[PDB]
């Protein structure tokens, strides 16, 4: 009859539906590699799809996937087994390094761009008619990490001009240089904006940016991969 | 095998229990002890399972059920063949689940990313607990708790809301039905909105999300931003699981009559309880 | 540790007059006022809207909708605004009896109201969805809000107007009230046997709790992997960064397949649409072609 009809044919469309959905969630980190870099045997039931091409705003051109992967940057990890499924461990220091959790993608070393073309994020001494309009203001507070050690003081906040909202702190260290800290990884109290994830020893070590109105794209992702990785690796110095 | 850009992730470390004892990978599964324990309730539970389709004397899918035990247990434990396994399996599926919850943190700690997941997991988990225990503690007997059972879940559905009228009528069940209908919908047009940006009409340039917030402002004068959008979700959906617990820790418990009858509290107010027409009195 | 739920500071530049491209401007409004309590979770800008011949005909027809109802609620009131308050839920403007099929013809106390009310919904929903439509190509952006949205329009159009016509009356259709249509609903299952065994049903209710489990995992992973700028979604789909990286690893290494930032998008539009799709195919073939689920699922079929 019409009703088990229908629903035969919506299981058969579900299957079609499902195995789409698979192969549009592959376009990116595939094809598989074994741990030395090598495409992998077994790369799964469903095939790789037809790539598609996004137009990229502001003349930035094309980007295809899948397409050649490639991490583009070393990776100072060693294997600590024989056989495969085992971690890697870092070969220095995993901060400097950038692997583990403090890991960063080489994006691009450009800035986001708003639909205008102009640098999505700008910092505030910059962004004509911005101010903080709610909440403490952190800009003057002084900036402890997870030693209970003071580390800098706040000396801007850089906004998203499109959507506006704070995104990253500046802040001054003892030795005149600034770095940016994620918005998302402060404490701002009454008194103190407080970071858990670095002990005050590790700040000098945030990337620094190489423009000083602008960041890119490639300098969010250290600083934050950065900043992320010292609640693993700058354990050994946290305290209640 | 691994992702093109995986290597550089999997690193010793950010485990709970067991040091780097557990600390590897089968396959693109990430272990840890807690992977160990999903495994063993799992498995456990499982075979628990296929005996009691030994004793109910059926191996149809659609036909097994495990029942708790009958309501004259109390809270106490039934043998084996009348309740006892539906007793065991509720251990394993708690361990399995709060094991599972627990290897996410153990993954989240490795990716140096927050804990947002596995907290929004222990929400399923607890309306699971409401009815399989703290519903029938409360009660006073295991009976009132739902069988293992395709088909059979969905009768105890049926029949425990008929107990009380028609179940639309629970004021917590209407707030819990509304954030899933909310939900939903947020779901829809947030996918709606981030691939008709990124997928714009043939040949132009990808939109930006100032595309994004200037169509939901032209269309109904507010956008939420795309923070807020992923905020929202999160608290539609965890919002809807609350108040479904929250339904029916209440019934059965302090309001046992039939749901409809509750609201004659608004009706019979002492202002208007007597003031003719409408539709009563 | 912050979590990232509400905002600890709030920034505020001049309003956003927002994207020009073909958008006629002359239907912007102004800005409305910026909201601090929203700000705390979302944007505060409130505004502007666009405002066309659509939009005015949609909003002036849902008004005249939502009128005609209740100008019916204050008649069952007896014009008392007390028993208006205290029956407010009780209220129901119910469609024609019966006896009068599919026709036009009945008095406006006994179902003619519910078919002008009917019919000032009909306009409203439409237009508003050639609304969204037109919108978005103002924009320059896909067609993916109004396709979704049909897949409600489905549902809401098979409840009121296909399955009524296919019975041959109007009385089959849903009642304007709270309660009443709560037992619109009660009844509907009751007389087909069960909507339990009604297979899209069962789909639909998958689908809907799948919607919550999905929206749950993907805000909480957004938010997970917000302190490396995950939310930028259209940004992290055109130049993949670690925000990407690592919401894919949480799913790879906990469940074992794999999801892309773009990818995950698809999903969720899926997951939404397929509720009131499925639903609205179990509606349809209710009492038009099964009289009850459980003596169909019997036979399997
Ligand atoms: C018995 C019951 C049987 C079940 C019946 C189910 C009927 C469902 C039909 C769905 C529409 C077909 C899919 C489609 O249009 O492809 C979109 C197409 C393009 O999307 P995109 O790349 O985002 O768009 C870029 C464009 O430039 C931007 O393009 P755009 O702006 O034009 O939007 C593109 C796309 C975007 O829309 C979607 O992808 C959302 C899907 C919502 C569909 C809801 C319709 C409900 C109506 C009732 O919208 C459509 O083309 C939808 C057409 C209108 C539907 C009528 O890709 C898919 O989503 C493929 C669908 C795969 C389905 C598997 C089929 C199984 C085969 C075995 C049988
Ligand atoms: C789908 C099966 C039934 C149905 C069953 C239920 C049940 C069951 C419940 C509701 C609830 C509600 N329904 Mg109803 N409802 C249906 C069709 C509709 C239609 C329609 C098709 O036009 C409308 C406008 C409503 C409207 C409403 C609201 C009064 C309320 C919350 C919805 C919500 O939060 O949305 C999200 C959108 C927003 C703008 C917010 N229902 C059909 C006929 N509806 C709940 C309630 O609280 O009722 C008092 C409730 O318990
Ligand atoms: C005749 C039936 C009655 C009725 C009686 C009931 C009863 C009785 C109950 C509800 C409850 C609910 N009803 Mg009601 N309800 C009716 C009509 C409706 C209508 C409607 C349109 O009419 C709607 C939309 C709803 C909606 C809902 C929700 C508010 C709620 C279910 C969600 C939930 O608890 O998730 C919570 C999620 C879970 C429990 C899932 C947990 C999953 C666990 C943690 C992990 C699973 C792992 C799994 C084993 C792994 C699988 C293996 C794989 C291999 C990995 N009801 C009618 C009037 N309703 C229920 C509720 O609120 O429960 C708390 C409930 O008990
Ligand atoms: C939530 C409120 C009610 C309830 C009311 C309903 C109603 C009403 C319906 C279901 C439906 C289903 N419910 Mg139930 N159900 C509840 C509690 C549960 C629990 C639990 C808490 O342990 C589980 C595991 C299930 C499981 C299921 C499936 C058999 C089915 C599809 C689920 C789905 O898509 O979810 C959303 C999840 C996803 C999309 C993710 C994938 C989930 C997979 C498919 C789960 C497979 C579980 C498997 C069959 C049983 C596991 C067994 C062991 C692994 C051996 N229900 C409580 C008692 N459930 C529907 C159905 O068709 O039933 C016949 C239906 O109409
Ligand atoms: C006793 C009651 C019966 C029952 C009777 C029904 C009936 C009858 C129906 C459902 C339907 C549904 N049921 Mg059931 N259902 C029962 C038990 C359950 C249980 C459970 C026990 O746990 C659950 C979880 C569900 C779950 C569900 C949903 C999956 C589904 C509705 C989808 C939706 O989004 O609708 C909500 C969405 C809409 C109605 C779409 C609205 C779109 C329009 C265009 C919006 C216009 C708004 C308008 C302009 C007003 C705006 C106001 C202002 C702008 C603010 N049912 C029992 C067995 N159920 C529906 C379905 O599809 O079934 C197959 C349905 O018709
Ligand atoms: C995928 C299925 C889910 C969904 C999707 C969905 N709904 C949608 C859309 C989409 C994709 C829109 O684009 C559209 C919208 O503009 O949202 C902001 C809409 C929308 N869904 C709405 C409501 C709604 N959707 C519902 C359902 C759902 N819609 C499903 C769960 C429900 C439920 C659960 O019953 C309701 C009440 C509106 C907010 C809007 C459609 C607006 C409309 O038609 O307006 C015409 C009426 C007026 C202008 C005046 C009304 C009278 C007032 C008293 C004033
Ligand atoms: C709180 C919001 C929603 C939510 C969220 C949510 N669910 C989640 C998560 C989140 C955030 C996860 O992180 C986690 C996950 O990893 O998903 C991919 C999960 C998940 N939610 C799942 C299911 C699920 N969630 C549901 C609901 C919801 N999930 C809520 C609506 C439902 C519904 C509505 O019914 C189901 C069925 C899984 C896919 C997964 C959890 C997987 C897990 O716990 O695996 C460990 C357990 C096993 C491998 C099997 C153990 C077997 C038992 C020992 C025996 C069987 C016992 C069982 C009681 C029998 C019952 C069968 C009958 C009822 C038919
Ligand atoms: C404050 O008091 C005043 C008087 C100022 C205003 C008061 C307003 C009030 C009290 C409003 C109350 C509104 C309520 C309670 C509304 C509830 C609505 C509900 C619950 C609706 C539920 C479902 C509706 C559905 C499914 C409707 C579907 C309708 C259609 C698909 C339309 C089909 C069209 C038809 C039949 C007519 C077509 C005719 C032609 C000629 C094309
Ligand atoms: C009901 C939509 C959600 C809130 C948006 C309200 C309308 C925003 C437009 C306000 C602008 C009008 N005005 C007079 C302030 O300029
Ligand atoms: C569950 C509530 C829904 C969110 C709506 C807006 C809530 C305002 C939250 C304000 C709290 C911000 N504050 C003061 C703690 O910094
Ligand atoms: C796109 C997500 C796929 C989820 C599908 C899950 C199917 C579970 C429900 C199947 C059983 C329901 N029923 C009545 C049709 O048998
Ligand atoms: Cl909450
Ligand atoms: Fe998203």
């Amino acid at each position: 009859d019409l009703a088990s009809l229908a629903i035969y044919s919506f299981w058969i469309f579900l299957a079609g539906l499902i195995y789409y959905l698979q192969t549009e969630n592959m376009r990116e980190g595939y094809p598989l590699e074994n741990e030395d870099g090598t495409p992998a045997a077994n790369q799964g039931p469903f095939p790789l799809p037809k790539p598609k091409t996004f137009i990229l705003p502001h003349g930035r051109g094309t980007l295809t996937v899948p397409g050649p992967e490639s991490e583009d940057r070393p990776i100072a990890l060693a294997r600590t087994a024989v056989s495969e499924g085992f971690p890697h461990a870092p070969t220095g220091d995993p901060m400097k390094d950038g692997v583990g959790p403090a890991s960063w993608v080489a994006r691009r070393d450009l800035p986001e761009l708003d639909g205008h073309g102009h640098n999505k994020i700008k910092p505030m001494k910059a962004a004509a008619g911005f101010h903080v309009s709610a909440g403490k203001n952190p800009i003057g507070l002084p900036v402890r990490g997870c030693d209970l050690e003071i580390a800098g003081k706040v000396v801007d906040i850089w906004v998203d001009i499109p959507e506006q909202m704070a995104r990253f702190l500046e802040v001054e260290l003892k030795d005149g240089s600034t770095r940016l800290l994620p918005m998302q990884m402060v404490k701002v109290q009454s008194n103190r904006v407080h970071v858990n994830a670095l002990s005050s020893d590790l700040f000098a070590g945030i990337p620094t940016i190489k423009s000083p109105t602008e960041v890119t794209l490639l300098e969010e992702d250290k600083i934050c991969g950065y900043v992320a990785g010292g609640l693993m690796y700058a354990a050994p110095k946290r305290k209640s | 095998a691994l992702l093109s850009f995986e290597r550089k992730y999997r690193v010793p470390g950010g485990t709970l229990v067991g040091g780097n004892l557990f600390d590897f990978w089968v396959g693109p599964f990430y272990v840890g002890f807690f992977g160990v324990a999903t495994f063993f309730f799992a498995a456990l539970g499982i075979i628990l399972i296929a005996w009691s389709a030994v004793l109910q004397g059926t191996w149809n899918p659609q036909l097994i059920s495990v029942y708790p035990p009958a309501l004259e247990y109390g809270l106490g434990g039934a043998p084996l063949a009348k309740g006892g396994l539906w007793q065991i399996i509720t251990i394993c599926a708690t361990g399995a689940f709060v094991s599972w919850a627990l290897r996410e943190v153990e993954i989240c700690r490795k990716l140096g990313i927050g804990y947002h997941i596995p907290f929004a997991f222990a929400f399923a988990i607890l309306a699971y607990l409401t009815l399989v225990l703290f519903r029938p503690v409360m009660m006073g007997a295991w009976g009132y708790a739902f069988p293992y059972g395709i088909w059979t879940h969905l009768d105890w559905v049926s029949n425990t809301g008929y107990t009380y009228g028609n179940f639309h009528y629970n004021p917590a069940h209407m707030i819990a039905i509304s954030f899933f209908f909310t939900n939903a919908l947020a779901l829809a047009l947030h996918g709606a909105l981030v691939l008709s940006a990124a997928n714009p009409e043939k040949g132009k340039e990808m939109r930006t999300p100032d595309h994004e917030d200037t169509f939901f402002r032209d269309l109904v004068g507010y956008s939420i931003g795309t923070l807020g959008i992923h905020r929202l979700g999160l608290l539609l959906s965890l919002s809807a699981v609350f108040f479904s617990a929250l339904c029916m820790i209440i019934t059965g418990t302090i309001w046992f009559d039939q749901w409809v009858d509750w609201w004659q509290w608004w009706v019979k107010l002492p202002w208007w309880a007597n003031i003719p027409g409408g539709i009563n009195g | 540790e912050y979590q990232n739920i509400f905002s600890q500071v709030q920034v505020r530049g001049p309003a956003d007059l927002g994207m020009t491209e073909d958008v006629n401007l002359a239907n912007r409004s102004g800005v409305g006022p910026f909201s601090t309590l929203l700000g705390w979770f979302g944007n505060a800008q409130l505004g502007p809207i666009y405002l066309g011949s659509l939009g005015v005909l949609s909003l002036f027809s849902g008004l005249m909708w939502f009128f005609t109802i209740g100008i019916w609620f204050w008649y069952q009131a007896g014009w008392n605004p007390a028993v208006f308050l205290r029956d407010l839920f009780f209220f129901s403007l119910e469609p024609p009896a019966p006896e009068y099929g599919l026709s036009f013809a009945a008095p406006l106390k006994e179902g003619g109201l519910w078919l002008i009310a009917s019919f000032f919904m009909f306009v409203a929903v439409w237009s508003w969805w050639g609304r969204t439509y037109l919108r978005a190509q103002a924009l320059g952006m896909g067609k993916h809000t109004a396709w979704a949205f049909l897949s409600a329009i489905w549902l809401w159009m098979v409840l009121g107007f296909i399955r009524p016509i296919l019975m041959g009356s109007w009385s089959e259709a849903v009642p304007y009230g709270i309660f009443s249509h709560l037992d619109w609903t009660n009844n509907f299952s009751l007389v087909h046997g069960n909507l339990f065994y009604n297979p899209f049903h069962g789909l639909s209710i998958a689908f809907l709790f799948g919607s919550a489990l999905l929206f749950a995992m993907h805000g909480a992973t957004i938010l997970a992997v917000s302190r490396f700028g995950g939310e930028r979604e259209l940004e992290q789909i055109a130049d993949r960064g670690t925000a990407a990286e690592r919401a894919a690893l949480f799913v790879r290494w906990t469940m074992g397949f794999n999801a892309t930032m773009e990818g995950i998008h698809r999903w969720a539009i899926w997951m939404a649409v397929l509720v009131t799709l499925t639903g609205g195919i179990g509606i349809l073939l209710s009492g038009t072609v099964v009289d009850n689920w459980y003596v169909w699922g019997q036979n399997h079929g």
